[PDB]
């Protein structure tokens, strides 16, 4: 036991290492990613669908990020907890949650609460690649946009029963000592007006800007659910070697 | 000179100078030279990327998801996922090539073309 | 169980940066 | 005194200059503007050029109608002059 | 000088006007409707069935023009108004 | 000896055929224009082809009339010359 | 010894007929433009439909103004001949 | 013997004509490209409705003024020829 | 008994009105082609205008330029007719 | 007592001259919207030179074609009149 | 009887006026065009502007030479008229 | 009784000032199309510079060919007018 969890500990910080290595990959093409965004919404209109909030908010997609296994100490607690904590405050705004998971741990915390999964992705939560968080972020846009002609409880004339906000509770890896489980509203997204500074000379859009904007916004939702899992992949790593060292301290 | 950077959502691919850029945007072939003016457009779905360099061969890269940005100092290609020339198997684009699902023959579709059985 | 409810400002918003006259 | 023929041959030589001047606008400019959509399309898809010369010679057949109507009727003119004399 | 040479000439210069005019309208809106059809067709291949109903409401127009003209220009040179 | 109806009836149907030169280039190429716009639009997206008749149609009223106009007129000139005599 | 007045009204009936074939091809082509240029914003922005009506209306009456002028004048030329006698 | 004046003035009302077919040609088409102008801004930019007045006027102004120069000139051409005996 | 000077001043007055009708058509078109510019450039840069208007000038400059050109020569055909006898 | 063949020949003159003066209005402006189509095409793409030849010669010939096709004409027109007796 | 050297130096007039209204649609136009082109460019790159005006002069000489000759030419036909006895 | 010879060297200047005055419209148009696009292309791709040269060059000489040509005729018409007398 001693001896097991001393080599729990030094793999969890080697696979620390390298969750910390991919994140640094990942962070130029998100910071690309977001300038293109940016100059697009500069030059385009700011009425995309997953831009502008949906009257009479009644559903709210909620996407769980866990792990796929318990030896981490108090990980899946944490982020269950924020979950309620997000579930309570929608209930509060009038919203129903729509559950979506990643990772087993909260598909067992959910289905002891008895509380239906949409969706649920396993396997991947220790090595997530863009494919499975393209994958999560075209299933939560599509439930997002399905959602525009719904009222009620009728789905409308899509036949589908969408949402009205997309969430995603996952860990943030502030550092090696802090890992904190966070909320955050994927969509609808926010305009966030900054000052003007780059305006000298135009960008030049192809075919126009309009279009590049719808394409690029999904794209953006991708690489930010991406960026969440990532973060998770790190703190899950982070977590599970400080449980190997308490349960080796404790042996 | 123009500073290629090909950027994928994983990790960043290729950096380097670069002589012409040649590739397939969603308005039509177009070609940047070093003082090309600002630009953003969206690389087609089986998009090729020909980067012609000073004293090596050009690559070509397989490209699935682009955007492509031109700045006054750097063009960036923004991938979801690329392949090099040398990387590419031959059997597995002409397999993938045509096939039901529209993205598999689209990735198919731009392996050929960086292949150059087009 | 009642958890409580998170604070709206505690929760994160995902926003576009737009380099624009505030309107 | 004058000739009738002399003044008709002469208008109907007028005439026929002002439709084949004409004429000659029309199918230069239309051409010229099918062409340029031609070329256009060809430089932004090199693999279209098959398809893209269908809609051309189509565009091109009114355009080149229209001139050879003219030149027909100018061939009326001064070749068997309506109403001459 | 008889009057109807004088009447003849005025109306196979106008007759001339007309046709010219009529071939340049033509000639040129063909063009200017092909180019919008041809650049139509390279960007959208598939559009091509949907396209050709708008194009030939368009030369409908334009030709009909022309060939109004037509009607007028054999008016003035085969039965001349006004010949006396 | 020149009739004065003559050298009148000339100069009306130069200024009938001026007038139809004028009406048809113009009606031609505004409505060439026009086209021009509506394919390129619908070409674009086909669902704004209904809603885009109602502007293209507008246009062509705008540029149908001027040539009918002009047409109305030359008949003045060709038909019921003024100045007659 | 030609009638002053069939010569002055021959000249009248051909400046009024280059008056109005001027004031067509311009009315004519200046529609065609004004309409592509709100048939393209009405494409693209369905929304811009009430919006563009305002600038459109505005760019058609200078147009047309031309036109109408032109015509006003034409009748000068062609009813209440300057210099007839 | 033909009367002079009468072919004077008949001159005078053909350069009358061309001067005014000219001018409602040149404004109208610059009218018209003005205002496709004013539109697609409009359209693009809904919030520059006010701000392209100022070059829109600008342009205009240059056009009209030619058209209303010549305006002015067929004015004398007609009214008060020069060259009269 | 036909004037020389009578038909030396009508042919000038059409060569005059041909001038005019010639230039202002391309002071017209030019100027709106000009201004077209210049909108669609203060339309997408706001901020621009100030700079935009020193190639915009420069064009207007070159466009009028020729216009009033063609004035001094109308003037030399109409005041002070060259060949008159 | 004027020769018939002389006002024949002056006829003759005036309609080559519409013929020549339309077609090289065609051929000009037509050729400059397919080199301007060029242009555009090899600054977009300058790869793209080689295979936008055969388009571009290809559109210039169906240009160039009515005004050779007119310049004969017009030979026809002064060398050998039809009509002249 | 009339003095020939009056006809020919009204169709001198004529021909001189059409060549300077010729080259006068021409010169605007094609400045015009040259100079959408040179605001179009400078308003998407302020710092462009100095290469900008290489082309620009180079399209403006080639247009205004076009209208230099033509008025060089047109003071051959009305001041040393060619065929005048 | 008028002289031939001064009939046919007026309608022979009549038809040099068409021939003319339709090489300049085409020149100038043409040449302002293909510098606007090499403008724009500059504008758009400044290294490609020498490169655009190669076809604008290309463009022009298709251009001003066709004007010599006119230019060629042209004094032809007025210096061995053919059919003279």
């Amino acid at each position: 036991i001693k001896k097991i969890t001393k080599a729990q500990e030094l793999i969890a910080t080697s696979r620390i290492a390298k969750a910390q290595a991919r994140v640094e990959a990942a962070r130029p093409y998100a910071a690309e990613i977001t300038n293109m965004l940016t100059e697009l919404a500069g030059a385009s209109a700011l009425d995309h669908p997953l831009l502008v909030e949906r009257k009479q908010p009644k559903r709210a997609g909620v996407l769980v990020v866990s792990s796929d296994r318990g030896l981490c100490g108090a990980y899946n607690a944490n982020v269950l907890r924020r979950a309620e904590e997000l579930f309570s405050l929608l209930r509060d705004e009038g919203k129903d949650p729509v559950l979506y998971v990643v990772g087993r741990k909260a598909l067992g915390y959910f289905s002891f609460r008895q509380r239906t999964v949409v969706e649920s992705w396993t396997g991947f939560s220790e090595r997530p690649t863009y494919e499975n968080a393209r994958e999560i972020a075209d299933t939560l846009v599509n439930a997002f946009m399905a959602g525009a002609d719904d009222e009620g409880d009728d789905a409308g004339a899509d036949g589908i029963l969408g949402v009205d906000e997309l969430h995603i509770v996952f860990t943030e890896f502030r550092s090696m000592l802090s890992q904190t489980a966070v909320a955050r509203r994927a969509a609808p997204m926010e305009v966030e007006y900054v000052g003007e500074v780059g305006p000298r000379t135009l960008y030049s859009f192809e075919p126009d800007p309009e279009t590049l904007f719808d394409a690029l916004l999904p794209r953006y939702i991708a690489t930010r659910v991406y960026a969440a899992l990532l973060e998770a992949a790190a703190s899950e790593s982070a977590s599970r070697r400080r449980a190997m060292k308490s349960a080796t301290d404790n042996a | 000179d123009l500073n290629v950077e090909i950027v994928a959502v994983e990790r960043e691919l290729w950096s380097g100078p670069a002589t012409f850029v040649f590739t397939r945007t969603t308005a039509g072939e177009i070609g940047i030279l070093p003082r090309h003016i600002p630009l953003v457009a969206q690389l087609v779905d089986d998009a090729m990327v020909r980067v012609e360099r000073e004293g090596e061969d050009d690559l070509r890269i397989a490209v699935d998801g682009g955007f492509l940005s031109v700045t006054e100092e750097t063009v960036r290609i923004l991938v979801e996922n690329a392949q090099f020339e040398s990387e590419i198997d031959a059997d597995a684009a002409k397999e993938d090539a045509a096939s039901d699902d529209e993205r598999t023959a689209a990735w198919g579709r731009a392996r050929l073309r960086a292949l150059g059985q087009i | 169980e009642n958890a409580e409810a998170l604070d709206p400002e505690d929760l994160e918003k995902e926003s576009v940066k737009v380099r624009k006259p505030a309107p | 005194d004058l000739d009738p023929n002399a003044i008709i041959t002469a208008g109907a030589l007028i005439g026929g200059g002002l439709i084949m001047g004409g004429g000659a606008i029309g199918a230069g400019i239309g051409d010229g503007i099918a062409g340029n959509a031609l070329i256009s399309g060809i430089a932004r898809q090199p693999e279209a050029q098959g398809r893209l010369f269908t809609p051309f010679f189509i565009t091109v057949g009114l355009v080149e109608a229209a001139y050879f109507i003219n030149l027909a009727f100018m061939a009326l003119f001064v070749f068997a002059t309506p109403g001459l004399q």
